[PDB]
């Protein structure tokens, strides 16, 4: 790929990475970077979309009662579903 | 009848107060604001006189004030009270009554 | 049946006058003159002689006159008395009576 | 009438309960979970008082808790106890009963 | 009333069998499958207990079973028993019965 300094360099992409970003930037919790950080997070697959709020409220629940951090990988997230998480 | 706040229903009609609306579930989470939609439950607060809708002699209304009742979700009328909000309804679209 | 301004209902028909409506706040803050919408609080002024619907003999109107009550939304029929606006209702219509 | 899960259905109203559909024919192939719809199959759990529509004298249900009966595919209305549905219809909405 | 095959319908309803569709005519030639359409013969297997629709007392269902009538080419409803499809109808409904 095209470079942008005088020398050229190299770069590795371990793990799993996708290239998509948070939905909505109120998710953000590290200044620097402004990036989201969590270590030891529940994950959440979900084929289809995820927009009706009864849908979404068990995962938020088993994730508090247990005290995880989660993160929810999906189509998308509707209005409702997305005001849900952005309001708690 | 019985009046409530200086009113009081005519014929069958019948006045009910709605429940509040929940927003915290049994958990910890919160819902939106505006996802609670319309509750079912609520209590009635004043009774008409009598019934109309009977031949010969009027019928009374056949719930008692304090109780709690199943509204239908698509009937009802809206009337303020000191600017709180306030329902009322036929005597027969009361869906049904809670014992206790 | 009760006369007004030489007008005399017929059958179970009530004649009502819409209350003045509101044109500043509790504080300080007037209205627009086409915001206030329609005022939903009249008083009683004539009453007819009684119900023809009623097999045999036939009922009087149920409210009486100086009486206070809330008008649906809308029925209604318009009325001009010495150039003056009155609104005619039936019977049923009429929800609920305020009391003193 | 009488009480189930502390509610008590009004006039002639009358609360069933839906059978639950099968899932695995009479071979050993099991079915859909969006396929079976609507059963029609229901038990009653609840009575109403009497019946308003009756002139004069009010004339109690015709059908007793404890009873299979088979709905219509078009009414009833939906009530929700301790998160288990039920099903409301009228006394002369339902189709047949059951006799064992 | 009279029960059939576990089931007994409710109020004035009669529940009725339709003739087999015929599949060959007077000559040798038979009928394709998809064009004998629907039937209008059938016998009477159960019976009501008495009209609802009457105003004090119920009168009985005019017909009973084992007769043969001409049903309506619109109204009906559906009703499986024993894997054996069945019509239930209101008793208003049936244009005539056959005699012998």
């Amino acid at each position: 790929k095209d470079g942008k300094t005088l020398n050229d360099e190299l770069e590795i992409i371990e793990g799993m990475k996708f290239d998509r970003g948070y939905i909505s930037p109120y998710f953000i919790n590290t200044s620097k970077g402004q990036k989201c950080e969590f270590q030891d997070a529940y994950v959440l697959l979900s084929e289809k979309k995820i927009s009706s709020i009864q849908s979404i409220v068990p995962a938020l629940e088993i994730a508090n009662a247990h005290r995880k951090p989660l993160v929810i990988i999906a189509e998308d997230v509707d209005g409702e579903a997305l005001s849900t998480l952005v309001l708690n | 009848g019985q009046a409530f706040r200086k009113f009081l229903p005519l014929f069958d009609r019948v006045l009910v107060e709605r429940s509040a609306a929940e927003t915290v579930t049994k958990g910890g989470i919160m819902l939106p604001e505006k996802s609670q939609g319309k509750v079912l439950q609520a209590t009635v607060v004043a009774v008409g006189s009598g019934s109309k809708g009977k031949g010969g002699e009027i019928q009374p209304v056949s719930v008692k004030v304090g109780d709690k009742v199943l509204l239908p979700e698509y009937g009802g009328t809206k009337v303020v009270l000191d600017d709180k909000d306030y329902f009322l309804f036929r005597d027969g679209d009361i869906l049904g009554k809670y014992v206790d």
